[PDB]
């Protein structure tokens, strides 16, 4: 969405929406835009039937309040000491990209990094500026590695 | 829009490329083939600056032409490489390459792959070399008459043949005066110590080689002597004047006496400098930089003659001739660096202009050649001919071997290859013979320029070379008959022939491997 | 369009896919005619009139101008193959293009691209695993013969083809002369430390190998000697010019009597340095900076050679070879400046040679270590440049063979064996990956076809014969030795290429397969193109 | 800690770096909220089902709007069925039928090519992703519904 140049003022808000998700979650950047488009599409028939936009907004708020409760009731608690769940979550988040074939190499590394930066007993958030990514041409994707030290380019 | 992939690059491929390359090479060869042999005619060309080049040399013709087809560029380049390597034979190489490339399309059009032709040519080149070395003749370099004969045989084709016995001598002397051995065992005949000075006017018979050097300069002050009998010469690389340093120097004065004081010290500096020269008691001072007037005053008081602003090349030649060496600080001037090998210094006028001659050296290792003539173009052609002659002399001095001229070597090698080819089987037999029959374009051309019947003379010569000992028979390029090169006396060095054959065959091999062309690709 | 105001152009669906494939195909069609001992060369002319003659895939693809991304990908693939290995930069493009074409043929049918990608990955992994059965240990063979055959095989199809034996011996000697003595865990062979110089003139059979080093430089002044028998060499990294004070320092004079002694000092300091160098018996001085004419006279009087404006890398190689030490200053661990005799190199001879109207410098028989250089003679500049480009490939191939002790037959034995094996192995999967594996196996077969087509032979029959022989090799174990029968192009028949002496490093095949598969996978995933308008 | 990323091209290197960032942000989300949920389109179809049931309770125009909200949540499963070459109508009907009679972890299996339990395939995702996506989408739609004019300025 950022690389294109959308000209319509409405379509210039959707991109911002995706940005917000990237800040909050880092995943689901496509799904939020799909959902927003679907809701705005459904609003057309309601407008034609003679509904007022204010009533539509209030009903959407009510539906959101119910949906959050339903989703929360769906969930299942997890503990950081179980590495299998973290590996499954990472490999699920990773099997939609070009590097899915290398997941059996990239899935553990990621997890390792997050467990080498935080203190699991009191971790309430993670600072990703403590993990540095270095891009080096040559070789194949099968050559990515994790360095527990310092890497310099000069 | 305009969906593209390569941005207006032009591509060609197929047999059309090979045919075009061969045609371009033959077209290049066609311009020149009238300038081979002692009956050649000249050509005049106009350069982008308005001058005129009336010449007969193949390289001098080819390097004045602008062309677009790359094959022509390759041919011009091989011409200039032949000129640089040995200095002679820049016409026969072009014709030979053209013929060897022409006799290949007959096989290319009969569904034969180029690699087979390449292998056959490379196989034939080695046998050409061996046969050339087989019929060689040694020469004794201490016999001056034989060396004059070789040089003359080299210059009977050019425009100065009318004065051959003159030019020959000149060339020989020059080379004999530059051969030089130094620390180690390295011998050199470097040709940057044999300078050719041209002065229009007079007559050509007055041209000579000086035992010394000649410069276009005059004495700095009129009272300096213009005629010294046995001078002692010092050469300087520095300036005899007061200059500024480079360390960001400034002066701040507050007293009355300082200013004048400073202006005096400069002069004092000059004085001691001049003294450091006068302590060696010389007669001539030569420098590449300027000379101040106060220095001229002191030197004249010491009875010295000074010259200014001579080029570095001229200073090096003077150092090599008189026997001195160049000094940049007078305080480190010794007696060993003073040249005492000269025999005369004179300053003359040659047509409203002053020239300086340093002549009568005891044993100079550098010389100068003074040419007179009608105008600039004639003197330029004479200069080119002298360059050819001196290069031939150097080649024969570095490799004392000789081979017959007039077409004897070509027919001998062709007969040897023809006799050897009947011991082989396979397709490569047919290209292998072709190059052999491509060596007969040298005698044929000669005959065509003499105005004789090539169809009968060529078959008579071929029949003559079939016999057992007739390896020196050739064509008399002035009358149009068959004659033995032993009696006519046309011999040429082996190095020139080897280079000619190698360059021609390798150019053919290079041009036979192209298969497509891509153009306009923006670097 | 209507929706999605984008002020650009959007393409979607099979259209773009087909377009992409065509682009790749075009690139292959440029180089398909320069493969094998029978293929020919190309001539490239720019807008101003420079001519380049070559049949190197990397050079051709680098000199061309391209703008379709699907072709720039292949150009960068060729560059990467050149950097990592140094050989086989033409075959990798052909392999990648054929893989892409065969995959698009399946994707036109309703086969999902992910299945094709997974099948390609599986086939590549299994092929790389299986190649390690076709290996030959070069120590089992006679080492010199294996090295010579590898170099001569690499040199075929180049301008130095028929001269394979002469240049092969030269290359092997030059490579062996550079072997360095590491920790001794493994030896190392730093090629491109061997200098290559070009000079047109005599035939190419007069190219020479120098046991020492060659400098494209000349002596500083014409008064110096030009041959030293027993050479003591001092390498310097600073200019010998009259000293000037730095930016901070300036001269202010209030008493005139003190001026003159200042101006002498600028000309004296540098002199005091030169004597310190010359007092230890140094004969040859090499400098990366300049040397003033005032300072050349000291060397001239002392009878010594001085060369200025020497390249840094040449100085490093000379100093390492002769045992000297590079100095950027004379200062020691005390306040003063000294030059010791223990930081001098020794060479057995230093000459200034003349080659075809120019001059250069030879340093022969260095004593600390052995070094090499090559001088190449040819008809003109285009020919010499092509020979240098050809020789680089052979040097790299010999280096790879020495470092990794394994060789593989050539001519198409590997492609035929892998095609047969993968076609057989695809039966066990029994899924939609079977089709992708079969297409991988069929796409591997384009190399022998191109080799036979360039030779104007019957490609179909020859490839059928190869496949039949290798099938008889894979079953019937008593005939296992049929996995080496390659291809003979000068007669049009198979021949045992292991005994014939056609070899190549296995790393070439491995890296080519891996890189080609990666490129095909990364291009096979695009279903939408958006091209924005210029600003 | 440092990660060194290798590849044969610039484009694949960039995509690999983006994928690794995706996985890292997913693990960070798991750290922030210790909760897990099933993927594969299950949350959207269950949301649509429960909101359709909830719509019957409400009375008046509001009810219509709630129903529309539900019908805007089945776009995600349908898309997932379309991209895999499956029949969307049958797949979504079977999903709704299986979610309406008990188990709430059913989803689309692309390996099997049908509908099955999703936890048996080990595809899971955090809850924060879904909650944040829904909340941001609803807020953006409510913001869009407030606009009734466009003015061109300098
Ligand atoms: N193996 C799988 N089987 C079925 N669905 C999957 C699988 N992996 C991921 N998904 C689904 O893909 C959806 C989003 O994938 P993705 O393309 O990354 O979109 P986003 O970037 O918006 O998360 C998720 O809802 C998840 O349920
Ligand atoms: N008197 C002569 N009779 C026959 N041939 C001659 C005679 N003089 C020179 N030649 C031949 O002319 C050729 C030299 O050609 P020339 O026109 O001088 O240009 P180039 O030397 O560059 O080929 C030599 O091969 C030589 O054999
Ligand atoms: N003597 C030979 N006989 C048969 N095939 C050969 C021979 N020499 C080289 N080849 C083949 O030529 C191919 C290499 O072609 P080449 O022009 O060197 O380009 P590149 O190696 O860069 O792809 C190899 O696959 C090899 O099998
Ligand atoms: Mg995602
Ligand atoms: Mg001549
Ligand atoms: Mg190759």
């Amino acid at each position: 969405l950022k690389q294109m140049q959308v000209l319509h003022p409405a379509a210039r808000m959707l991109v911002e929406l995706s940005k917000a998700q990237d800040i909050e979650a880092g995943d689901g950047t496509t799904s939020v835009v799909i959902i927003a488009g679907s809701l705005l599409d459904s609003c057309t028939k309601l407008l034609q039937k003679g509904i007022h936009p204010t009533i539509i907004s209030e009903s959407f708020q009510k539906a959101l309040e119910k949906g959050i409760e339903i989703l929360t009731d769906m969930s299942r608690p997890v503990e950081l000491s179980d590495r299998e769940t973290l590996l499954n979550s990472a490999t699920t988040s990773l099997n939609s990209k070009v590097v899915s074939q290398y997941s059996s190499l990239l899935s553990p590394m990621s997890v390792n990094a997050v467990m080498k930066v935080i203190d699991p007993a009191t971790a309430t958030s993670v600072d990703l500026r403590d993990i540095k990514i270095v891009k080096k041409l040559g070789g194949t994707i099968d050559d990515c590695e994790l360095v527990e030290g310092l890497v310099l380019t000069q | 829009p305009v969906l593209v992939l390569s941005q207006n690059t032009k591509r060609e491929s197929g047999r059309k490329v090979q045919s075009g390359n061969i045609n371009a090479a033959k077209t290049i060869a066609d311009i020149i083939r009238t300038c081979l042999g002692p009956k050649s005619m000249m050509k005049m060309l106009l350069d982008p600056m308005g001058g005129i080049v009336m010449t007969n040399d193949g390289n001098a013709i080819l390097r004045e032409i602008q062309v677009q087809h790359p094959a022509a560029k390759s041919m011009i380049e091989i011409s200039r490489t032949q000129d640089e390597e040995v200095g002679d034979g820049t016409t026969s190489v072009i014709i030979l390459a053209g013929e060897m490339l022409s006799v290949a399309e007959h096989f290319l059009e009969q569904q034969m792959h180029p690699t087979v032709v390449i292998s056959a040519y490379r196989k034939a080149l080695d046998d050409m070399i061996s046969t050339l070395k087989k019929i060689s003749i040694p020469v004794d370099i201490s016999d001056s008459d034989m060396m004059l004969n070789i040089i003359n045989s080299s210059i009977t084709t050019k425009a100065i043949s009318r004065w051959s016995s003159l030019a020959c001598n000149i060339a020989l002397d020059a080379v004999k005066m530059v051969q030089f051995e130094e620390n180690g065992r390295k011998e050199i005949d470097i040709k940057k110590y044999a300078r050719v000075e041209k002065i229009p006017g007079g007559i050509i018979e007055d041209s000579c080689v000086l035992r010394g050097v000649m410069i276009n300069k005059d004495v700095t002050h009129p009272r300096m002597r213009r005629y010294i009998k046995n001078p002692r010469i010092v050469l300087l690389d520095s300036s005899l004047e007061y200059k500024k340093g480079e360390s960001q120097t400034d002066i701040e004065i507050t007293r009355e006496e300082d200013f004048t004081r400073i202006l005096q010290m400069e002069e004092e500096y000059i004085q001691q400098l001049c003294e450091d020269i006068i302590q060696l008691k010389p007669d001539v001072v030569i420098t590449e930089k300027g000379i101040s007037d106060l220095a001229q005053h002191y030197l004249m008081r010491a009875n010295i003659t000074a010259i200014r602003r001579v080029r570095k090349t001229d200073n090096n030649r003077i150092a090599r001739a008189c026997g001195a060496r160049i000094v940049s600080r007078p305080e480190e001037l010794r007696e060993d660096d003073v040249g005492t090998g000269a025999g005369l210094l004179e300053i003359k006028k040659i047509g409203d202009e002053y020239f300086t001659f340093i002549t009568d050296c005891k044993d100079p290792k550098a010389c100068t050649i003074l040419l007179r003539g009608a105008s600039k173009e004639i003197l330029s052609e004479v200069e080119r001919n002298l360059q050819d002659a001196m290069q031939v002399c150097r080649n024969v001095l570095l490799d004392p071997q000789l081979v017959p001229g007039g077409g004897a070597s070509e027919m001998a090698v062709a007969h040897a290859l023809t006799e050897k080819s009947k011991a082989m089987t396979g397709v490569e037999q047919w290209p292998y013979r072709a190059v052999a029959q491509a060596l007969e374009v040298i005698p044929r051309t000669l005959i065509q320029n003499c105005g004789a019947s090539t169809i009968r003379l060529l078959t008579s010569l071929r029949a003559k070379h079939t016999q057992e000992n007739c390896e020196t028979w050739g064509v008399n390029g002035e009358t149009g008959t068959l004659v033995d090169m032993k009696e006519l006396g046309i011999w040429e060095p082996l190095a020139v022939k080897l280079q000619t054959y190698k360059t021609a065959v390798e150019t053919a091999v290079l041009l036979l491997r192209i298969d497509d062309i891509v153009s306009g690709h923006k670097k | 369009e209507g929706p999605l105001s984008v002020f650009g152009d959007r393409s979607t669906g099979e259209t773009i896919r087909s377009q992409n494939v065509m682009a790749a195909a075009s690139i292959a069609n440029i180089v398909k005619s320069s493969l094998g001992p029978v293929g020919l060369d190309k001539m490239l002319v720019d807008d101003i009139g420079d001519v380049t003659i070559t049949n190197d895939g990397a050079t051709i693809l680098k000199l061309l101008e391209v703008e379709h991304p699907a072709a720039k990908v292949l150009c960068e693939l060729a560059d990467l193959q050149d950097k990592e290995v140094g050989d086989g930069t033409t075959s990798v493009v052909i392999i990648a293009a054929e893989l892409l074409k065969n995959a698009d043929e399946l994707v036109k049918q309703k086969i999902h691209p992910t299945s094709v990608i997974s099948g390609y990955r599986l086939a590549c992994k299994e092929a790389v695993r299986y190649i390690n059965e076709n290996l030959i240990v070069n120590t089992d063979e006679l080492g010199r013969d294996c090295l010579i055959n590898a170099a001569k095989t690499s040199m075929s199809s180049k301008i130095i083809g028929i001269n394979g034996d002469f240049f092969a011996n030269m290359v092997v000697d030059a490579v062996l002369a550079i072997k360095y003595t590491d920790i001794r865990g493994q030896p190392r062979y730093p090629v491109n430390s061997v200098n290559i110089l070009k000079a047109h003139g005599r035939s190419q059979m007069e190219s020479m190998l120098i046991s020492g080093y060659a400098l494209n430089c000349v002596v500083g002044s014409q008064g110096m000697p030009k041959r030293i028998v027993n050479a003591k060499i001092a390498c310097l990294d600073f200019s010998l010019q009259k000293t000037k004070m730095k930016l901070g320092v300036q001269v202010v004079i209030t008493d005139p009597e003190k001026l003159d002694q200042i101006r002498q000092r600028e000309s004296d300091i540098t002199k005091e340095r030169i004597q310190k160098i010359l007092a230890t018996g140094a004969n040859v001085i090499l400098t990366t900076g300049g040397i003033d004419d005032m300072c050349l006279k000291y060397f001239v009087e002392a009878g010594a050679m001085a060369v200025r404006r020497v390249l840094k890398r040449d100085l490093k190689r000379i100093a390492k070879a002769s045992g000297a030490t590079i100095l950027s200053t004379l200062a020691n661990l005390e306040g003063e400046e000294t030059f010791e005799a223990a930081m001098l190199g020794q060479a057995e001879e230093v000459v200034q040679e003349r080659i075809c109207d120019d001059e250069l410098i030879l340093i022969k028989n260095t004593k600390a270590r052995t070094s090499a250089s090559i001088i190449l003679r040819g008809a003109n500049d285009f020919m010499c440049d092509e020979m240098e480009r050809s020789l680089h490939d052979a040097l790299c191939v010999v280096k790879r063979v020495l470092e990794s002790k394994s060789v593989v037959p050539g001519g198409g034995a590997v492609e035929a064996a892998l095609s047969i094996y993968l076609e057989n192995y695809a039966t066990s999967m029994g899924s939609r990956e079977q089709l992708a594996i079969a297409e991988f196996a069929r796409s591997l077969l384009v190399i022998p076809n191109t080799l036979a087509v360039n030779a104007a032979q019957d490609s179909t029959d020859l490839v059928a014969k190869l496949r039949a022989f290798h099938n008889e090799a894979q079953v019937n174990p008593e005939r296992k030795n049929l996995k080496w029968i390659g291809l003979d192009l000068s007669n049009g028949k198979p021949r045992d290429n292991k005994q014939a002496g056609v070899f190549e490093p296995t790393i070439v095949k491995v890296k080519s397969l891996k890189f080609a598969t990666e490129a095909a996978i990364t291009i096979l995933r695009i279903d939408d193109l958006i091209k924005l308008h210029p600003e | 800690v440092t990660i060194v990323v290798r590849g044969s091209n610039k484009l694949v290197i960039e995509e690999a770096e983006r994928s690794i960032h995706d996985a890292l942000c997913v693990i960070r989300c798991l750290v922030k909220k210790r909760a897990l949920i099933a993927g594969g389109g299950a949350p959207e179809i269950e949301l649509a089902l429960r909101l359709t049931e909830y719509s019957r309770t409400l009375s008046g125009m509001e009810s219509y709007c709630v129903r529309a909200f539900a019908d805007a949540m089945e776009v995600i499963p349908s898309t997932l069925a379309e991209n895999a070459g499956l029949n969307p109508i049958s797949t979504v009907t079977e999903l709704r039928n299986r979610h309406a009679q008990g188990e709430k972890t059913a989803g689309i299996n692309v390996r099997k090519g049908g509908i099955s339990n999703i936890l048996e395939e080990l595809v899971v995702q955090p809850l924060l992703v879904s909650v944040s996506a829904l909340t941001l989408a609803t807020e953006t739609v409510r913001s869009i519904l407030k606009i009734d004019d466009v003015v061109n300025t300098r």
